[PDB]
C-alpha cells in the first residue's frame, strides 16, 4: 500500500536526525557556489566527472526552470531531477493562473514547502539536496538557498558540497556589493579551485548565469574563455 | 465518404475517396483515408473523422505495443480485433465505419469489415461509406474470384469513381493502396486519371 | 434570459492618469425594485476596483471568492495585485466554472499600484479577458451603453472630464432601460485620491 | 536480521525471502517436462501422504488454456493461485486480442505477476515453481519454467522440486528433438522412478499429461492405458 | 562516520549518519550476483552492446537466454544484474516508449527514455516499502543530431550518456581498458566500434570467445532500426580480430 | 472570425481578423487570435473565446514543460496531438477551432484542429464565420512555393475577404510569419477599418451633472 | 522465532509458521470423520460441551441440499467460511439453475482462503473443513486445511485423536463403497469412538450425524435423532 | 509495516506524548521570542538567527508573519513547519471572512489552528509540527489580544510572556517589571528591549539581532507595522542610557 508513519520524528533532544543526515549528504556533494552580483547572479559546480569517457554534455547539474529562474545543487543527483521536476510544474501553475512570470521568491516557497513534506509524510525520507535558485524580476536579481527540512535563506553569496565552511569564509573576503556579473563570474570559479583537484577544464564544471535578459548556462566555449584567466 | 477494400494472392488493396464535408461544405478536399495501422495493416475511415481518427490512433498504440513485446509482426486479425474491442464497447459514442485490411506471413491478404456498432466479419472485398450505396449493384456484377493485384486496383478505382460520381459526400481524388509481403505501395489518382463513365445525353 | 432576471449595468472608462468606474443602484427581481442601494462594485485594493453586472447573487459571491483569492496572493506575496494580474485571477476563477458558469460578466479599473498607469478590462462570465484603451460596459443596457461611450468619450481626458463623461454615458443609458437605474454611482480613481459620487437621477 | 522482507537486499545483494521460497520448491518432490519432436510431456511424483486420498488428489498438473498444460512444485496452494493467475491470463489475452496466447508471451506475463511479489513488505514470495508446455503447427513444441524470483526461460527437459538435479542428468541422457511424445512419456515414467527414493517416502502416484500433434495441441492427461504401460515400462527398467 | 549506523538504516532506504543509502549501495551488489559483464561504445556512425552469453545447462533452449532487448524499433538495450527485475524494468521502458510516442507524435529520444527509467528508479530510494531494482539499463539508438547514443542507468537513479561505458562483474576494469583506449584516439572518439566492445570484453574476461558465448546488438546512422547479430555475423567479427 | 495559414517555401504564414463579437455586437475590436505555442509554433483560434485562450495557454505550458525536460525546439506535431486528444476528450464540449502553425527540425507543419478532435494536415487552411470567404481566396490564388512576400500577401488578402463579407469578422489583420530563421509576430499587419471623425463636440463642462453626494478619500 | 510472527514471512526452511500455528487450531478442535460409500457421504462429529449444564457446540452446518460441513478449529473463521460457501451455491442455483458441483466449491474455498496466507497484517483461517457432498460424480468428502490445500478424500478424520479414527478408517475402507447407509454410518461412529478416552462412550448428548446421498438432501441428526445410529452397536 | 513504525502518536507509561515533548525541546533551543501587551497595543520581539554577513535581506521580516488584516504571528522551532502552519492561519482567517463577512476573532483563529496540531498528537502516525506560536491581534470583541500555542495543541492567552531561547529567565523578568493595566507600546518596547539584552547572553544585543512587530489601532484600521533598524538602535540605545541611570 505505503507506510503511512513517519520516517522523521524527533529524538528526545530536539533533533530530526534524518534531516541532518539529509544534510551531511549535502556536505558530501560536489561542491556548488552562487555569486549575487548587481546586475546579476551566477551559479556554478563542479563535475564529480570522472572518466574520459562521460558526455558531459548529457546531464546538467544547472538547469532552467523558467525563462528567468535557473537552479543548482549539492548532494544527490536523482533526488535533485524531482525537485527541477516539481519546480516546473509549479512555475507553470502559477503561469496559467496569473499569467505572469512567477517570482523566484515564491518558486522557492512552493519548491521548499514540498522538501518539507518528505520530512513528515509518511513512508519518505527527506531530499538529499539543497538548492541553490537564482532569477530576475522587479528589475532585480534573487540567490536563493533552500535545505532539506524545507527552510530558505535568501543570500548575496555562499557556497555548498564538500568545503563549504571554507567556500563560504572565502566569499566572505571577496564579494562587494557594487560587484558586476562578469567579475562575478570570475570569483565563483576561483571559489570552486578552492577545492577543486584535478584541473578545470569546461567540461568539468558548470556555470549559468541569470540577468535582465533571462537565465540560462553558459556554453562550452564561453566557459573556456573565463578559464584563461584562471 | 466511400471506402474500400479487396483481398488477392498475396495481398490486398484498399482505397478512399478524399472528400470531408462539414455540411454540405467541403472542409478537405484531399482527405488521406487510409491510415497505417502497422507496417502491413491499414485501415479505411468512414463516419465521424474526430471519431475515426482517435480509434486509429489509440489501436496504432495498442498494435505497436503487442507487436513489440511478441517480437513479431502482428496478425491483421488481431488489428481488426482492436479495433472491433473499442468500437463494440464504445459503439453508443462513436460513428465509426472501419475496414482494416492488410497481409501477415500467417494468413496472407485479409479485409475485415468494422461496421457502426461494432461487429467484426472477414470478407473478400468489402465497401463502406455514405457512397458506397450506390456500388452495390456494381461491385456484385463486377467482382470475379481471382482477380490479380492489378485487377483489384482498377475494379477498386472504378467503383470508387462510380460513387464519388453519385455521392454528394464523396469526391476529390481516389487514393490507393496495395499491401504484400514486399510492402506497401500508395499512388494517388487524380483529375483525368480517374476512370470516367460518360453522362447520359439525348 | 438569466441575466436579466436583476438587470442592473456597469462600465469603466479610461482618462490620462485615472480611470473611471460606475454602477447603477438597483436591486430588482424582475419588475420590481426590491432596494436601490445596492452595492455592485467592490474594492479590490486601494486604486483598483472591480464592477459586476448580472445575477445579483452571483455579482456578491464572485466579488467575496474573489477577495478570499486575492487577500491570500496578497499576504503570499510581498504586495498589492497589479491590474492585469487581477483581470487573470478572475478568469481563472471564472472558467473553472466553464461548464456552470457564474451569471456575471465584471469590470475592472484601475491604477497600477507601482506606476499608476491607467488600466480598465472587463470579462465575459466563462472569463474570456478584454482590455481597452478607452471603455468597457456591462449590463442589461450594453446597446445603450455602448452608443453613449462611442459618441462621447475623448481620448486623454482629466478627472472632471472623466467623471462628466462617465456620468452622462451612464445616465442616458439606463434611462432607456427599464431594469436598469434607480440610481448612479461613480468612483474616480486617482494616484492620490479616490472620489465616490451618486447622481441626481430617475427613480422611475 | 536482513532476511525477513522481500523489500530489504542483504549487503551481499540478496533477498532471502525469495531464496526461502525457493527453498520451499526444492523440499517438495519432483516434477519434470521433456520437450521433443511433436510435443511436451510432464510427469509428476506426486507423494501419496494419506492412504485415505483419492487417486488424483492434490492433482500437480493443470490445463491453463486449451492449449497450454501447468506443471508445479512447492507449496500447493501457491501453485493453484498460480494456475488461475495463468488462466486469467490467457482468457484476457484471447477477449482482447481475439487469438490463443502464445506459450512464451504467457510465460512472460505470469513470470511478471510472480516478479512483483518478490519486491515488498506488504506481499511474500510464491512459494512454487512452474512449467508451462504447449503445441502448435506455428509455433512447434514449446516448454518453459518460471521460479519464485519471476526468472522465465525455455527448455528442452526441465526438472523442478528435491531431485532436480538426479533428474536433469537422466534427461541428458535423451535425444529428445528426434523423438516423439508416445516415446517420450515412457521415458518421463522412467525418470520418475529412477529418482523417487523409495527408502524415504514410501508411496507416489506417477501424473502424467501431454500436448503435442498426438492430441492436436489441447493439453490432456496421458490416457490411463498408456500411463499404465508406461509405469510398467519404468518398474521393469529399475530392476 | 566512516561506516555507521543507527536504528533501520541497513533494511529501509533511510539515511545513515554519513548520508548514505545502504539499501541503494545493496542493489549495486545485486547486480553482480548474476555472474556477467556488458560492453556498450559508440561511435560516429553506430553504437553497440556485447554481453555475455552463458548457457552452462544443455537442457536450456539457448535461444531463450538473452540480455539483448528491443525497446521500440529504433532502440535496443542491454541489462546487467537480477534476471526478473531486468525483465520488469524492460515491459516499463516498452510502456514508456509507447505511451511517448501515443502523446507526443515522434519517437522518445533515448536520453529521454533512460531519464524516464533513472527517475522511476529514484523514487525506490527514497519511499521505504519497496526495494530498488538490482539492475542496470544500457540504452543505445540514433539521434537525428547528435548521432550514435549510449545511455546508462542504475539502482540510485543516476544515468548518463557515454562514449563507451560497461556493468557487471568486471566493470571497472572494462572502464579501465576504455578510458586507456579513448585517449589514444584523436578527437577522443572510437572508431572500430564493435572490436573494441568484443575486445575490451574479452580482455577483462580472459576469454576468447566463441561465437555462442557473447550477444552483440547494433544501430547505425545508416540503420536505426536495432538489430541482433547472428552467430555467423559474430563469428566473422571474432575471426577478422584473430586474424593481424 | 476569420482566421487561416499557408506553407510557402520557408515556413508558414499565419493570419486572423480582430473582431470578437457578443450576440450581433462589437465587444472587441482589438483582439488578438494568434496565440503563442511556442517560440517556433503558433496558434491561431476561432469559436468561444475563453476555451480558444484557454486551451493554447494550457498547451502552450505543457508544451514548454516538455521542451525544458528534452532540451530541444517542440514539433508540431507534438502541439497537434495534444491539443486534438484534449479537445476530443472534451467531446467539442470545447468549443476551440483552431489554425496551428509551426516550423520544426522537420520544416513547416499547417493543420487545422476541430472542437470534437479532428485535424487535417494541409498546406492551406481557413477557420471561423470568415472561413469559405477566405478559402476562396486561396483556391483562386494558392500556388505552392510561393515566396514570403507573396504568401503574406495571399493571407492578406484572404483575412480581408472575411472582414468585408462577414458580419463576424472585423477591424484589422495581425499576421504571424515563422520560418527556420525568423519570427515576425505583425501586429497589426493591415488596419483597412477606421472609425469615422467626430463632426460635433460634446465636452460637458464641470457642474454639468447634477450630483447628490460626494466623498473625497486621499490616498499615500 | 523472528520467522514466526507474520503469515508474510518464509523460514529458511521453506516454511511459514504462522500456517503451521494455525492448523495447531484444528488439531486441538474436537474430532470429526467424514466417509463415503457408492451412494452416500456421511459426517460424523464430536460435540465437545463447557459445563455439564451446556448443550455441546454445533459441529455440522447446512451449506446447500447437496452440501454439509463439519468443522474443527476456530468456530468464527467456520461461519465465515460456510457463509462464504453458501453464497457461492447460492449464486449457482441462481444464475445456472442447478448445483454447484462440490469439486468446484472446494476449488473456490482454496483460491478464497490463500489469499490472507500472502499479505502483511491478514492471518490464514483456523479452521479445517470435511466436506459431505452428492452431484453428478455421486458422493465426495473433501478436507479443507488453513495453508488453503484440500484434499479428495475416501475418507478421513481431524482434530483431536484423530490418528485413531484414521487408523480404523484405512483398516476398513475397502469395505466402504458396497455398505449400505446403516453400514457406513456405524463405520463412521466406530471411527470416531476410537478418538475417545477409554472410560467414555458416544451418546445422544455428544454426537452429531449428517447424510447426504443421491435419494436424500443434506440432514443433521441430533440428541434423540442420532439413537437409532447408536443402538445397535452390536 | 509493524517493525518500522516508530509510532508517533500513543501514550507512554506515565501518560506521556514523548513526541510533544522532543518537540518541545527543539523550541527551546529556537531563537527567543516575546510577546507584549499594552493598552494602546501589542508586539513581538524576536531573536534573528538569519545574522550571518553574506544573508540578502529580502523579506521585511524573518520569523514576524501577517495572519490578516488585524493579526500577526512569531513562531520558535523548526522554520519550514512554522510555514505550513503560517499558511493554514491565513486559510483559516479567510475562509471565516468568506462565509461571515468579518475578521476572525482572535481566539477563534488560534484555536482552529491548536486543533490541527492536536489532531496530529492522536491520531495519523505522524511526527508533530515542531513550532511554538506567538500571536497578535485587536478584534471587537476583547481588543488587543496576545496569545501562545505550542507543539501540544494547547493554547492560552497572556498579558507577557516568551518561547525559544531563554524562556524561563524571560518569563522572570516579565513577571517582575510588567505592570499590569498600565503599559504603553512605549514601556512595553523598552521592557522587551531590556529582556533580550539579559535573554542573549551570547552575546552584546545589536538592531542586526532583532526584529520588532508592533500592532495598533489607528482611525478603526489596524496597523502592524516591522520596526525599521534605525528605531531599534534608538531603543537599544535609550535603554543603555537607562541603565547608567542604574546606580546614581
Ligand atoms: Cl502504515
Ligand atoms: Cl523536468
Ligand atoms: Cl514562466
Ligand atoms: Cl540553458
Ligand atoms: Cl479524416
Ligand atoms: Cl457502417
Ligand atoms: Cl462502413
Ligand atoms: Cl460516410
Ligand atoms: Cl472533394
Ligand atoms: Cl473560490
Ligand atoms: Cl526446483
Ligand atoms: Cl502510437
Ligand atoms: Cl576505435
Ligand atoms: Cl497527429
Ligand atoms: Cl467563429
Ligand atoms: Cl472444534
Ligand atoms: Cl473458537
Ligand atoms: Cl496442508
Ligand atoms: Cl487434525
Ligand atoms: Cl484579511
Ligand atoms: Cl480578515
Ligand atoms: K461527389
Ligand atoms: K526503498
Ligand atoms: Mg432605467
Ligand atoms: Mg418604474
Ligand atoms: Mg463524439
Amino acid at each position: 500500500r505505503g507506510y503511512s508513519f513517519s520516517l522523521t520524528t524527533f529524538s528526545p533532544s530536539g533533533k530530526l536526525v534524518q534531516i541532518e543526515y539529509a544534510l551531511a549528504a549535502v556536505a558530501g556533494g560536489a561542491p556548488s557556489v552562487g555569486i549575487k552580483a548587481a546586475n546579476g547572479v551566477v551559479l556554478a559546480t563542479e563535475k564529480k566527472q570522472k572518466s574520459i569517457l562521460y558526455d558531459e554534455r548529457s546531464v546538467h547539474k544547472v538547469e532552467p526552470i523558467t525563462k528567468h529562474i535557473g537552479l543548482v545543487y549539492s548532494g544527490m543527483g536523482p533526488d535533485y531531477r524531482v525537485l527541477v521536476h516539481r519546480a516546473r510544474k509549479l512555475a507553470q501553475q502559477y503561469y496559467l493562473v496569473y499569467q505572469e512570470p512567477i517570482p523566484t521568491a515564491q518558486l522557492v516557497q512552493r519548491v521548499a514547502s514540498v522538501m518539507q513534506e518528505y520530512t513528515q509524510s509518511g513512508g519518505v525520507r527527506p531530499f538529499g539536496v539543497s538548492l541553490l535558485i537564482c532569477g530576475w524580476n522587479e528589475g532585480r536579481p534573487y540567490l536563493f538557498q533552500s535545505d532539506p527540512s524545507g527552510a530558505y535563506f535568501a543570500w548575496k553569496a555562499t557556497a555548498m558540497g564538500k568545503n563549504y565552511v571554507n567556500g563560504k569564509t572565502f566569499l566572505e573576503k571577496r564579494y562587494n556589493e557594487d560587484l558586476e556579473l562578469e567579475d562575478a563570474i570570475h570569483t565563483a570559479i576561483l571559489t570552486l579551485k578552492e577545492s577543486f583537484e584535478g584541473q578545470m577544464t569546461e567540461d568539468n564544471i558548470e556555470v549559468g548565469i541569470c540577468n535582465e535578459a533571462g537565465f540560462r548556462r553558459l556554453t562550452p566555449t564561453e566557459v573556456k574563455d573565463y578559464l584563461a584567466a584562471i | 465518404t466511400t471506402i474500400m477494400a479487396v483481398q488477392f494472392d498475396g495481398g490486398v488493396v484498399l482505397g478512399a475517396d478524399s472528400r470531408t464535408t462539414t455540411g454540405s461544405y467541403i472542409a478537405n478536399r484531399v482527405t488521406d483515408k487510409l491510415t497505417p495501422i502497422h507496417d502491413r495493416i491499414f485501415c479505411c475511415r468512414s463516419g465521424s473523422a474526430a471519431d475515426t481518427q482517435a480509434v486509429a490512433d489509440a489501436v496504432t498504440y495498442q498494435l505497436g505495443f503487442h507487436s513489440i513485446e511478441l517480437n513479431e509482426p502482428p496478425l491483421v486479425h488481431t488489428a481488426a480485433s482492436l479495433f472491433k474491442e473499442m468500437c463494440y464497447r464504445y459503439r453508443e459514442d462513436l460513428m465509426a465505419g472501419i475496414i482494416i485490411a492488410g497481409w501477415d506471413p500467417q494468413e496472407g491478404g485479409q479485409v475485415y469489415s468494422v461496421p457502426m456498432g461494432g461487429m467484426m466479419v472477414r470478407q473478400s472485398f468489402a465497401i463502406g461509406g455514405s457512397g458506397s450505396s450506390y456500388i452495390y449493384g456494381y461491385v456484385d456484377a463486377t467482382y470475379r474470384e481471382g482477380m490479380t493485384k492489378e485487377e483489384c486496383l482498377q475494379f477498386t478505382a472504378n467503383a470508387l469513381a462510380l460513387a464519388m460520381e453519385r455521392d454528394g459526400s464523396s469526391g476529390g481524388v481516389i487514393r490507393l493502396a496495395a499491401i504484400a509481403e514486399s510492402g506497401v505501395e500508395r499512388q494517388v489518382l487524380l483529375g483525368d486519371q480517374i476512370p470516367k463513365f460518360a453522362v447520359a445525353t439525348l | 434570459s438569466i441575466m436579466s432576471y436583476n438587470g442592473g449595468a456597469v462600465m469603466a472608462m479610461k482618462g490620462k492618469n485615472c480611470v473611471a468606474i460606475a454602477a447603477d443602484r438597483r436591486f430588482g427581481i424582475q419588475a420590481q425594485m426590491v432596494t436601490t442601494d445596492f452595492q455592485k462594485i467592490f474594492p479590490m485594493g486601494d486604486r483598483l476596483y472591480i464592477g459586476l453586472a448580472g445575477l445579483a447573487t452571483d455579482v456578491q459571491t464572485v466579488a467575496q471568492r474573489l477577495k478570499f483569492r486575492l487577500n491570500l496572493y496578497e499576504l503570499k506575496e510581498g504586495r498589492q495585485i497589479k491590474p492585469y494580474t487581477l483581470m487573470s485571477m478572475v478568469a481563472n476563477l471564472l472558467y473553472e466554472k466553464r461548464f456552470g458558469p457564474y451569471y456575471t460578466e465584471p469590470v475592472i479599473a484601475g491604477l497600477d499600484p507601482k506606476t499608476f498607469k491607467p488600466f480598465i478590462c472587463s470579462l465575459d462570465l466563462i472569463g474570456c479577458p478584454m482590455v481597452t484603451d478607452d471603455f468597457v460596459v456591462s449590463g442589461t443596457c450594453a446597446e445603450q451603453m455602448y452608443g453613449m461611450c462611442e459618441s462621447l468619450w475623448e481620448p486623454n481626458m482629466d478627472p472632471d472630464h472623466l467623471f462628466e463623461t462617465i456620468s452622462q454615458a451612464m445616465l442616458n443609458a439606463v434611462d432607456r432601460d427599464a431594469v436598469s437605474g434607480m440610481g448612479v454611482i461613480v468612483h474616480i480613481i486617482e494616484k492620490d485620491k479616490i472620489t465616490t459620487r451618486t447622481l441626481k437621477a430617475r427613480m422611475d | 536480521g536482513y532476511d525477513l522482507s522481500a523489500s530489504t537486499f542483504s549487503p551481499d545483494g540478496r533477498v532471502f525471502q525469495v531464496e526461502y521460497a525457493m527453498k520451499a520448491v526444492e523440499n517438495s518432490s519432483t516434477a519434470i517436462g521433456i520437450r521433443c519432436k511433436d510435443g511436451v510431456v510432464f510427469g509428476v511424483e506426486k507423494l501419496v501422504l494419506s492412504k485415505l486420498y483419492e487417486e488424483g488428489s492434490n492433482k500437480r498438473l493443470f490445463n491453463v488454456d486449451r492449449h497450454v498444460g501447468m506443471a508445479v512444485a512447492g507449496l500447493l496452494a501457491d501453485a493453484r493461485s498460480l494456475a488461475d493467475i495463468a488462466r486469467e491470463e490467457a482468457s484476457n489475452f484471447r477477449s482482447n486480442f481475439g487469438y490463443n496466447i502464445p506459450l512464451k508471451h504467457l510465460a512472460d506475463r505470469v513470470a511478471m505477476y510472480v516478479h512483483a511479489y518478490t519486491l515488498y513488505s506488504a506481499v511474500r514470495p510464491f512459494g512454487c515453481s512452474f512449467m508451462l508446455g504447449s503445441y502448435s503447427v506455428n509455433d512447434g513444441a514449446q516448454l518453459y519454467m518460471i521460479d519464485p524470483s519471476g526468472v522465465s526461460y525455455g527448455y528442452w527437459g526441465c526438472a523442478i522440486g528435491k531431485a532436480r538435479q538426479a533428474a536433469k542428468t537422466e534427461i541428458e541422457k535423451l535425444q529428445m528433438k528426434e523423438m516423439t511424445c508416445r516415446d517420450i512419456v515412457k521415458e518421463v515414467a522412467k525418470i520418475i522412478y529412477i529418482v523417487h527414493d523409495e527408502v524415504k517416502d514410501k508411496a507416489f502416484e506417477l501424473e502424467l499429461s501431454w500436448v503435442g500433434e498426438l492430441t492436436n495441441g489441447r493439453h490432456e492427461i496421458v490416457p490411463k492405458d498408456i500411463r499404465e504401460e508406461a509405469e510398467k515400462y519404468a518398474k521393469e527398467s529399475l530392476k | 562516520s566512516r561506516g555507521s549506523s543507527a536504528g533501520f538504516d541497513r533494511h529501509i532506504t533511510i539515511f545513515s549518519p554519513e548520508g548514505r543509502l545502504y539499501q541503494v549501495e545493496y542493489a549495486f551488489k545485486a547486480i553482480n550476483q548474476g555472474g556477467l559483464t556488458s560492453v556498450a561504445v559508440r561511435g560516429k556512425d553506430c553504437a553497440v552492446i556485447v554481453t555475455q552469453k552463458k548457457v552452462p545447462d544443455k537442457l536450456l533452449d539457448s535461444s531463450t537466454v538473452t540480455h539483448l532487448f528491443k525497446i521500440t524499433e529504433n532502440i535496443g538495450c542491454v541489462m546487467t544484474g537480477m534476471t526478473a527485475d531486468s525483465r520488469s524494468q524492460v515491459q516499463r521502458a516498452r510502456y514508456e516508449a509507447a505511451n511517448w510516442k501515443y502523446k507526443y507524435g515522434y519517437e522518445i529520444p533515448v536520453d529521454m527514455l533512460c531519464k524516464r527509467i533513472a527517475d522511476i528508479s529514484q523514487v525506490y530510494t527514497q519511499n521505504a516499502e519497496m526495494r530498488p531494482l538490482g539492475c542496470c539499463m544500457i540504452l543505445i539508438g540514433i539521434d537525428e543530431e547528435q548521432g550514435p547514443q549510449v545511455y546508462k542507468c542504475d539502482p540510485a537513479g543516476y544515468y548518463c550518456g557515454f562514449k563507451a561505458t560497461a556493468a557487471g562483474v568486471k566493470q571497472t576494469e572494462s572502464t579501465s581498458f576504455l578510458e586507456k583506449k579513448v585517449k589514444k584516439k584523436f578527437d577522443w572518439t572510437f572508431e572500430q566500434t564493435v572490436e573494441t566492445a568484443i575486445t575490451c570484453l574479452s580482455t577483462v574476461l580472459s576469454i576468447d570467445f566463441k561465437p555462442s558465448e557473447i550477444e552483440v546488438g547494433v544501430v547505425t546512422v545508416e540503420n536505426p532500426k536495432f538489430r541482433i547479430l547472428t552467430e555467423a555475423e559474430i563469428d566473422a567479427h571474432l575471426v577478422a580480430l584473430a586474424e593481424r | 472570425t476569420t482566421i487561416a495559414g499557408v506553407v510557402y517555401k520557408d515556413g508558414i504564414v499565419l493570419g486572423a481578423d480582430t473582431r470578437a463579437t457578443e450576440g450581433m455586437v462589437v465587444a472587441d475590436k482589438n483582439c488578438s487570435k494568434i496565440h503563442f505555442i511556442s517560440p517556433n509554433i503558433y496558434c491561431c483560434g476561432a469559436g468561444t473565446a475563453a476555451d480558444t485562450d484557454m486551451t493554447t495557454q494550457l498547451i502552450s505550458s505543457n508544451l514548454e514543460l516538455h521542451s525544458l525536460s528534452t532540451g530541444r525546439l517542440p514539433r508540431v506535431v507534438t502541439a497537434n496531438r495534444m491539443l486534438k486528444q484534449m479537445l476530443f476528450r472534451y467531446q467539442g464540449y470545447i468549443g476551440a477551432a483552431l489554425v496551428l502553425g509551426g516550423v520544426d527540425v522537420t520544416g513547416p507543419h499547417l493543420y487545422s484542429i476541430y472542437p470534437h478532435g479532428s485535424t487535417d494536415k494541409l498546406p492551406y487552411v481557413t477557420m471561423g464565420s470568415g472561413s469559405l470567404a477566405a478559402m476562396a481566396v486561396f483556391e483562386d490564388k494558392f500556388r505552392p512555393d510561393m515566396e514570403e512576400e507573396e504568401a503574406k500577401n495571399l493571407v492578406s488578402e484572404a483575412i480581408a475577404a472575411g472582414i468585408f463579407n462577414d458580419l463576424g469578422s472585423g477591424s484589422n489583420i495581425d499576421l504571424c510569419v515563422i520560418s527556420k530563421n525568423k519570427l515576425d509576430f505583425l501586429r497589426p499587419y493591415t488596419v483597412p477599418n477606421k472609425k469615422g471623425t467626430r463632426l460635433g463636440r460634446y465636452r460637458c463642462e464641470k457642474g454639468t451633472t447634477a450630483v447628490l453626494t460626494e466623498k473625497i478619500t486621499p490616498l499615500e | 522465532n523472528q520467522y514466526d510472527n507474520d503469515v508474510t514471512v518464509w523460514s529458511p526452511q521453506g516454511r511459514i509458521h504462522q500456517i503451521e500455528y494455525a492448523m495447531e487450531a484444528v488439531k486441538q478442535g474436537s474430532a470429526t470423520v467424514g466417509l463415503k460409500s457408492k451412494t452416500h457421504a456421511v459426517l460424523v462429529a464430536l460435540k465437545r460441551a463447557q459445563s455439564e449444564l451446556a448443550a455441546h457446540q454445533k459441529k455440522i452446518l447446512h451449506v446447500d441440499n447437496h452440501i454439509g460441513i463439519s468443522i474443527a478449529g476456530l468456530t468464527a473463521d467456520a461461519r465465515l467460511l460456510c457463509n462464504f460457501m453458501r453464497q457461492e451455491c447460492l449464486d449457482s442455483r441462481f444464475v445456472f439453475d442447478r448445483p454447484l458441483p462440490v469439486s468446484r466449491l472446494v476449488s473456490l474455498i482454496g483460491s478464497k482462503t490463500q489469499i490472507p496466507t500472502q499479505r502483511y497484517g491478514r492471518r490464514p483461517y483456523g479452521v479445517g473443513l470435511l466436506i459431505a457432498g452428492y452431484d453428478d460424480m455421486g458422493p465426495h468428502i473433501f478436507q479443507t486445511c488453513p495453508s488453503a490445500n484440500y484434499f479428495d478424500c475416501r475418507a478421513m478424520s481431524i482434530g483431536a485423536r484423530s490418528q485413531s479414527a484414521r487408523t480404523y478408517l484405512e483398516r476398513h475402507m475397502s469395505e466402504f463403497m458396497e455398505c449400505n447407509l446403516n453400514e457406513l454410518v456405524k463405520h463412521g461412529l466406530r471411527a470416531l469412538r476410537e478418538t475417545l478416552p477409554a472410560e467414555q462412550d458416544l451418546t445422544t448428548k455428544n454426537v452429531s450425524i449428517g447424510i447426504v446421498g443421491k435419494d436424500l438432501e443434506f440432514t443433521i441428526y441430533d440428541d434423540d435423532d442420532v439413537s437409532p445410529f447408536l443402538e445397535g452397536l452390536e | 509495516s509493524r517493525r518500522y513504525d516508530s509510532r508517533t502518536t500513543i501514550f507512554s507509561p506515565e501518560g506521556r506524548l514523548y513526541q510533544v515533548e522532543y518537540a518541545m525541546e527543539a523550541i527551546g533551543h529556537a531563537g527567543t521570542c516575546l510577546g507584549i501587551l499594552a493598552n494602546d497595543g501589542v508586539l513581538l520581539a524576536a531573536e534573528r538567527r538569519n545574522i550571518h554577513k553574506l544573508l540578502d535581506e529580502v523579506f521585511f521580516s524573518e520569523k514576524i508573519y501577517k495572519l490578516n488584516e488585524d493579526m500577526a504571528c512569531s513562531v520558535a522551532g523548526i522554520t519550514s513547519d512554522a510555514n505550513v502552519l503560517t499558511n493554514e492561519l491565513r486559510l483559516i482567517a479567510q475562509r471565516y471572512l468568506l462565509q461571515y463577512q468579518e475578521p476572525i476573532p482572535c481566539e477563534q483563529l488560534v484555536t482552529a489552528l491548536c486543533d490541527i496540531k492536536q489532531a496530529y498528537t492522536q491520531f495519523g502516525g505522524k511526527r508533530p509540527f515542531g513550532v511554538s506560536l506567538l500571536y497578535i491581534g485587536w478584534d471587537k470583541h476583547y481588543g488587543f489580544q496576545l496569545y501562545q500555542s505550542d507543539p501540544s495543541g494547547n493554547y492560552g492567552g497572556w498579558k507577557a510572556t516568551c518561547i525559544g531561547n531563554n524562556s524561563a529567565a524571560a518569563v522572570s523578568m516579565l513577571k517582575q517589571d510588567y505592570k499590569e493595566g498600565e503599559m504603553t507600546l512605549k514601556s512595553a518596547l523598552a521592557l522587551a528591549i531590556k529582556v533580550l539584552n539579559k535573554t542573549m547572553d551570547v552575546s552584546k544585543l545589536s538592531a542586526e539581532k532583532v526584529e520588532i512587530a508592533t500592532l495598533t489601532r489607528e482611525n478603526g484600521k489596524t496597523v502592524i507595522r516591522v520596526l525599521k533598524q534605525k528605531e531599534v538602535e534608538q531603543l537599544i540605545k535609550k535603554h543603555e542610557e537607562e541603565e547608567a541611570k542604574a546606580e546614581r
